[PDB]
RNA sequence: GGACCUGGCGGUGCUUCAUAUCCCUCUAGAGGAGCCUGUUCUGUAAUCGAUAAACCCCGAUCAACCUCACCACCUCUUGCUCAGCCUAUAUACCGCCAUCUUCAGCAAACCCUGAUGAAGGCUACAAAGUAAGCGCAAGUACCCACGUAAAGACGUUAGGUCAAGGUGUAGCCCAUGAGGUGGCAAGAAAUGGGCUACAUUUUCUACCCCAGAAAACUACGAUAGCCCUUAUGAAACUUAAGGGUCGAAGGUGGAUUUAGC
């Protein structure tokens, strides 16, 4: 671990002029923010965010309060807020911190081609236990095969088929791709719903990405992330508890 | 409040060496096993067996070298070699740790029927962890 | 506060040093535990005001007399002059009035030190020859 | 069962209970109280009842320049070696009990008195080999706690001195007495005063003050006096180095207003130096052992005046009864005037 | 929840997405690239953007769901809008051609305004005062009038008067009943106003 | 002082009622004694400040005829809000016109508040409605609107007892016949005196090959 | 006896509060029926421990013999053991835990205040506090940074366990130890928890969701009773499984009450 150096000599004098409160490394740039703001006076976001405290405080090699950090970057605003010249932007962005965001935007699959020439592109899903492979064609009737299987025998349930038009509705690309999935584990709902994520995201080759943006913030690019919770010994469920015996 | 194999905070005088300083949930996560072998693994079969041995050498070794060890055993198995790794101190002459290698390694070689083999780590003092 | 900035540059153009902060509790009297068993404490305190921001006495003023370090002192009429070792009785509330006295300190300071290095050299010169 | 044994820390662990809610709240006391004991400490590796003698073990290794071979005692020899090792642990069992015993303070079982020795030496060097710390006060405080209930903690006054006029005392608080020893001598030789002796001796005039409700009346006295004072005034005095002194006290006997309330008397003292300083006019001194001789005990620095201090007639001085009563042979007392061991 | 509070709920709506950028305010358009970067929540398996998506029949049927069984819920409810059309139906071929002006064929709106006609605007509280309870009228936020239309109505359909009838002949003639108006649901609305009516006293409360 | 408490030590500090020294507060600091005061008697102050303005017609025509009284005034902690409160009318038609005239007004009202350099940070005043008991009317205003549609088991308990649970045990039963002393905590005694007195008796180079 | 401090308590004030949470609100239940199981009481020649929250399918992830520690009878005495004891004491203890904890505090060592009294030590435009360490936190496990686990100090209830084992003190040593044979563990009842029901969102069959029948004294409803068979075992009116017979109470349950975001 990085250790302060001495804060004295020999002669036991301390080297810097605001040894004796502590917090010397503190108040310092304290001083040197105050007298910036000073010399102003006479004279007259989205990529970036501030240090946090144990930014600060490892910059300073020093104790800092919480208090004591709030007191800092009150200060800093109040330092951009004035004509800063560049001078006095060398130093702010010292304590800058670049925040790299994350980009929300769904990757879209490669376009590959069969034997035969027909353009497709292929994904996977997953739903609870349930595990889907959809290979999405560009051209088609609107055929969805399910394990080899027509989805209305594979899907008897009305509320399974639904979920496979989702994607396709949406996009307002009903009866224009042939799609042959592979769905294992899980249940009638948990496999329906794979194979939801699975033909939205092979389906997203083939739209606009305005459109792509648009499944994404309609909910059918997410993987659902609820899954079965574990038992806990001592209770009856995942939740329930015992009953409390009567007193 | 949970007991199991915790040193319990006092007025910060105790000194504890790295095993006894990690209860058991760290086990595996901040401390390894003190003994490997086979008999635990998925269709392995004479996991009793390896227990109830390696319960007698801990207590064997204590006894025989008495003040002595520093810290736990470890203990390796591969194939039917049986090794014994111990920390052990610099107090006793070297040839009384010459003489109980020799006696502990020939005894216990002949109890349980494989070749043993007894490695000593000296150290001037325990080690010490943190002082609780 | 309207002069902590000030002060703090007379005292580091001096050669000095300045506390102008919320004196923290013990930093005299538990000066050993705060910044360690060598630390050497001041041999002389100059206080330019006296008083703390809720108008009672700097804890400091106590807290050197225990430490048996003298203090200078600028008291004003509401002020507390009883264990201020040298006492000037003065304003400390105009600007001008605490300009002269960083302004005189200051330059007491400097010229007290360059003696000494006067002194010193003449010592030394001589001594060889 | 070999495999239901346990080790020596686990045993003694248990049969102790040091652990416990007996001793938690101290609900168990130990009149009666089980001792660790160790007992691997007079044993020898490789002896064991058989009398066996192994080589390189517990005899030598090489004997003549040739390997020793596998030996036993005799019946023998082994019952002497046996015989041996119970008389080497009486012998430890009387080394143990022959502990040197420590003065008691003003009774047998009080703590005021007795000495704790010099301050320990402080973080940087120091030291403080010339001051003795005595124990006036060991008081148990319980303070109720919000989920604790009664709790007991110990509060310690002592004083310290070097014998030459630099004395001190502190208040100690600690769980344990022997902390609250530490915190109070400690904390005692960074709160010194200094009291003014006249002739290293004695105060330099009669004290009477009022600390709170604890009245202390001191008079100076001749050499060989003695310190005829309250048992706790006695012990401040030897830390000091006053050895003739009459006090008083009087009202509320509270050691901590009679340590506090008898260092603020003797530090509050008038030497003859600073008297004839503010009077500008020599001090006489006049002994009836040196007759009529004027003995001149301090002169002003400063200008000498001329003008001799006023003599009132009578003077207008406030006068103690208990005095008084006494010079006039008024003052009858079974307890006045006894005789006691030197102090 | 699984998802971090980071994460936003979905918006399924396919006009809102093709509205043209132009009509957009400068209030929609700062929502709309702010969205871009937020995480989205998985859309529901209940819910999709299909043309025949009810909400409140979607609510109807999980609130009718025991155990978890939608199939079956979900069967009931679609028995029940059938038995219902087809009620109509028969009422619609044998009415005079006056009449069939006045005769409603659709169940969806058959079964919105029979709920409609059960929401009570003001409710009941019970209230303790002086160790003995007391109601005290209050008014009916629009989540709880529509709650209790569809519970008195569910409730009613499961009451034991009722000898093996099956559901959906249950609810649809209980449907048809209030969407005149008529019917003990209605009662139960009627009641409910009515107590709060002789309790006005004890508003203040 | 009075049996009202005031030897506060920093009595002479500058009270600062702000919402910028909230947010520059030690999280650990709790209100102290005399630290409530000065809030209760700042809401007060706020209801004198509001009570006039409602009364003299200079500040406002509209407001003065109005003539609205205020319940309650008191301010948030938080320096964030202002709560004040004002008795309705019973015509909901009336209560409507004065709701309207204060919601307006509250804002000119806030600069017009200004004005008291004393009182100069004022946040925002929320004029809430109150007193006048405002869910009754509004339940009122429900209540003609609502349709109506057309106008027209052991006595045992009650006695407190079980008496028949009792009496079958009494025929199964027919059927089957057919202190100390506590010692003083100061006086507990002690030995460790007697230990110390008894006595405290607990009681280099390095060679290669050594011999 | 006076004054004060702390703690406890107040049919004690004010303000803000609890998120499956104190009340209402939401869902499924318990409280009624039968059965399964625990405890209590009663009974028996016939264990023991838990037993308000924090006991009551609890020690037991388990009692036909064995297990077993119990009762009756008989037998052995340096005894499987360089003996033995499930004898007393959990208010001597280790060990392992419950509880607040669905907490965030505990505190060595110093320093300062109150006259150096018991005591107290915070104000950020800051007014005497600094603090190692422990806990929380962080980190790690599981499918993420979410969630759930795990973790959770000090202290509280002399909380539980001497019958897991070990063990201090006290007691037995031809018996309070050891072995054998047989036997006990029932219900006049009360009560806790659970199971199955009372049915039509149901019952039976096919299927695993586009069906056909049933549907009130031959319906729904026992996993109960009775009889038989089989499995395990040396041993089964006794334990479990299956078949037959039988078709009961029960018609959705007062005060009250449990769990879930
Ligand atoms: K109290
Ligand atoms: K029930
Ligand atoms: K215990
Ligand atoms: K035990
Ligand atoms: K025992
Ligand atoms: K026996
Ligand atoms: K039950
Ligand atoms: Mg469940
Ligand atoms: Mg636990
Ligand atoms: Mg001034
Ligand atoms: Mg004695
Ligand atoms: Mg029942
Ligand atoms: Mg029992
Ligand atoms: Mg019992
Ligand atoms: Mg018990
Ligand atoms: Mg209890
Ligand atoms: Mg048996
Ligand atoms: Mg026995
Ligand atoms: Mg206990
Ligand atoms: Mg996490
Ligand atoms: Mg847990
Ligand atoms: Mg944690
Ligand atoms: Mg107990
Ligand atoms: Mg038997
Ligand atoms: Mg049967
Ligand atoms: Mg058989
Ligand atoms: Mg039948």
């Amino acid at each position: 671990p990085r250790q302060r150096a001495i804060q004295w000599g020999e002669d036991g004098r301390p080297f810097h002029y605001l040894f004796y409160t502590g917090k010397q490394s503190y108040y310092s740039l304290m001083h040197d923010v105050y007298g910036m703001l000073l010399n102003l006076e006479k004279h007259q976001v989205i990529g970036s965010r501030w240090l946090i405290k144990e930014e600060l405080e490892e910059m300073l090699v020093e104790k800092l309060s919480d208090l004591d950090y709030m007191q800092f970057i009150r200060l800093l605003e109040k330092l951009l807020t004035s004509q800063c010249g560049a001078a006095e932007e060398e130093f702010v962005q010292r304590f800058r911190r670049s925040v790299t965001l994350e980009s929300k935007k769904q990757l879209i699959e490669p376009v590959q081609y069969d034997e035969q020439g027909m353009a497709f592109s292929k994904s996977e899903g997953k739903r609870k236990t349930a595990k889907a492979e959809a290979i999405v064609y560009k051209h088609g009737s609107g055929r969805i095969k399910v394990n080899g299987i027509d989805y209305q025998l594979y899907f008897p349930i009305t509320q399974d088929r639904e979920q496979l038009m989702f994607p396709f509705h949406f996009v307002d690309r009903l009866g224009k791709h042939d799609v042959t999935c592979t769905v294992s584990g899980g249940g009638r709902s948990a496999q329906a719903g794979a194979i939801r994520l699975a033909m939205a995201k092979a389906l997203c080759s083939f739209v606009t990405e305005d459109e792509v943006e648009w499944m994404r913030q309609a909910g059918l690019l997410t993987t659902d992330p609820r899954v079965r919770e574990r038992k806990k010994p001592g209770q009856e469920g995942a939740r329930r508890k015992f009953t409390w015996k009567k007193r | 409040k949970n007991r199991a194999a915790r040193v319990r905070v006092s007025k910060g005088d105790k000194p504890v060496t790295y095993e006894e300083a990690h209860a058991p949930h760290y086990i595996a996560h901040r401390k390894g096993w003190l003994s490997l072998h086979t008999g635990n693994l998925d269709g392995e079969d004479h996991a009793a067996e390896r227990t109830v041995e390696d319960v007698f050498l801990r207590k064997f070794m204590w006894g025989t070298f008495p003040g002595c060890l520093a810290d736990q055993l470890v203990l390796k198995r591969r194939g039917n070699q049986l090794e014994i790794c111990a920390v052990v101190l610099r107090q006793l002459s070297p040839h009384k740790y010459y003489f109980l290698v020799g006696y502990s390694e020939t005894l216990l070689s002949y109890f349980y029927k494989c070749p043993v083999r007894l490695h000593l780590q000296t150290v001037p003092s325990k080690v010490v962890y943190k002082y609780l | 506060r309207q002069f902590s900035y000030l002060i703090e540059n007379m005292a580091r153009d001096c050669g000095e040093y300045a506390h102008t902060r919320y004196f923290r509790g013990g930093m005299l009297t538990n000066a050993r535990l705060l910044f360690g068993p060598t630390v050497r404490l001041p041999d002389l305190i100059i206080f330019l005001h006296t008083l703390n921001n809720i108008f009672e006495p700097h804890v400091a003023v106590r807290d050197a007399a225990k430490m048996n370090i003298p203090t200078v002192g600028i008291v004003d009429t509401n002020c507390n002059p009883c264990l201020i070792t040298y006492p000037v009785p003065g304003n400390d509330d105009s600007p001008l009035a605490v300009h002269l006295y960083c302004r005189l300190f200051q330059t007491a300071i400097t010229r007290a030190k360059e003696k000494r290095q006067q002194v010193e050299a003449l010592y030394r010169l001589q001594g060889q020859k | 069962s070999f495999f239901t044994k346990l080790t020596a820390d686990e045993l003694w662990k248990g049969a102790l209970a040091e652990t416990g809610a007996g001793a938690k709240k101290g609900r168990g006391k130990r009149t009666k109280k089980k001792k660790r004991k160790d007992l691997n400490r007079g044993q020898i590796i490789g002896e064991g009842r058989y009398g066996f003698l192994w080589p390189g073990l517990n005899v030598p290794l090489m004997k003549n320049g040739a390997v020793q071979t596998i030996a036993q005692r005799s019946k023998e020899e082994q019952e002497k070696v046996e015989a041996d090792m119970i008389q080497q642990r009486e012998e430890w069992d009387r080394k143990k009990k022959m502990k040197v015993k420590r003065e008691r303070g003003w009774s047998g079982n009080s703590w005021g008195g007795i000495s704790l020795g010099p301050p320990d030496p402080g973080p940087c060097g120091e030291t403080y080999e010339d001051f003795d710390t005595r124990i006036l006060e060991v008081r148990n405080v319980f303070t109720m706690t919000a989920k604790e209930g009664r709790k007991k903690s110990i509060r310690v006054l002592v004083a310290v001195g070097n014998g030459k006029g630099a004395a001190g005392f502190s208040i100690g608080k600690a769980t344990d007495r022997m902390d609250a020893f530490r915190k109070a001598k400690n904390r005692a030789v960074h709160h010194l005063h200094y009291i003014e002796r006249y002739e290293d001796h004695t105060i330099f005039h009669d004290i009477s003050l009022r600390f709170k409700r604890t009245h202390i009346k001191m008079k100076k006295q001749p050499k060989g006096y003695g310190l005829r004072c309250h048992r706790a005034i006695i012990t401040i005095c030897r830390l000091i180095g006053i050895k003739d002194m009459y006090a008083k006290v009087s009202g509320s006997i509270n050691m901590l207003s009679l340590t506090q309330g008898l260092f603020r008397g003797l530090s509050r003292q008038e030497t003859h130096q600073q008297l004839a300083d503010k009077k500008g006019l020599h001090v006489v001194e006049i002994r009836e052992e040196c007759g009529p001789l004027p003995i001149v005990v301090a002169s002003p620095r400063g200008p000498l005046r001329k003008d001799p201090e006023p003599e009132d007639e009578v003077p207008d001085v406030k006068l103690d009864w208990e005095d008084v009563k006494t010079a006039q042979g008024m003052k009858r007392s079974v307890w006045s005037n006894l005789k006691r061991a030197a102090t | 929840s699984r998802y971090s509070p980071e994460f936003k709920d979905p918006l399924i709506d396919k006009e809102y997405y093709r509205k043209p950028v132009e009509e957009l305010t400068e209030e929609e358009k700062y929502v709309r690239e702010l969205k871009k970067t937020q995480l989205i929540k998985a859309a529901p398996a209940g819910k999709t953007s299909s043309v025949f998506e009810d909400p409140v029949i979607s609510k109807f049927t999980n609130m009718m769901m025991i155990g978890g069984n939608k199939v079956l819920a979900r069967s009931l409810m679609i028995q029940t809008l059938e038995a219902v059309k087809r009620k109509q139906f028969e009422k619609y071929h044998a009415a005079s051609a006056e009449e069939q002006a006045t005769i409603e064929r659709n169940p969806y709106t058959i079964f919105h305004q029979a709920l409609k006609n059960c929401e009570p605007m003001i409710g009941l509280v019970p209230i303790l005062k002086g160790g003995r309870f007391y109601q005290v009228p209050v008014p009916l936020p629009d989540r709880r009038r529509r709650f209790l239309a569809m519970k008195w109505m569910i409730t009613e359909c499961r009451d034991k008067k009722h000898q093996r009838t099956l559901m959906p002949e249950k609810l649809s003639h209980k449907l048809l009943e209030a969407f005149h108006n008529q019917g003990p649901v209605i009662k139960r609305k009627h009641d409910l106003h009515k107590m709060a009516e002789a309790n006005r006293a004890l508003a203040h409360y | 002082k009075v049996w009202y408490e005031s030897p506060s030590l920093g009595s002479h500090s500058t009270y600062k009622p702000s919402k910028l020294e909230f947010l520059m507060r030690s999280t650990s600091k709790k209100t102290r004694k005399e630290d409530h005061a000065r809030l209760r008697a700042l809401n007060g102050l706020l209801y004198k400040a509001l009570t006039d303005l409602l009364c003299t017609p200079e500040v406002s025509q509209e407001l003065y005829d109005l003539n609205v009284e205020l319940s309650k005034v008191s301010l948030t902690p938080d320096f964030s809000a202002c709560r004040a409160y004002w008795k309705t009318t019973l015509s909901a038609e009336q209560n409507a016109h004065m709701e309207a005239v204060l919601q307006r007004s509250a804002a000119h009202m806030r600069h017009l508040l200004m004005s008291q350099q004393t009182l100069r940070n004022v946040p925002p005043i929320v004029f809430v409605q109150d007193k006048g008991n405002a869910a009754l009317a509004e339940l009122d205003q429900l209540l003609a609107v609502a349709d109506f549609g057309p106008r027209d088991t052991t006595s045992s308990s009650l006695c407190g007892i079980d008496h028949e649970a009792l009496n079958k045990q009494i025929m199964e039963y027919k059927r089957r016949k057919d202190g100390r002393k506590r010692a003083k905590p100061r006086l507990e005694q002690d030995s460790s005196l007697k230990s110390y007195l008894s006595g405290e008796e607990v009681e280099e180079y390095e060679c290669y090959a050594p011999d």
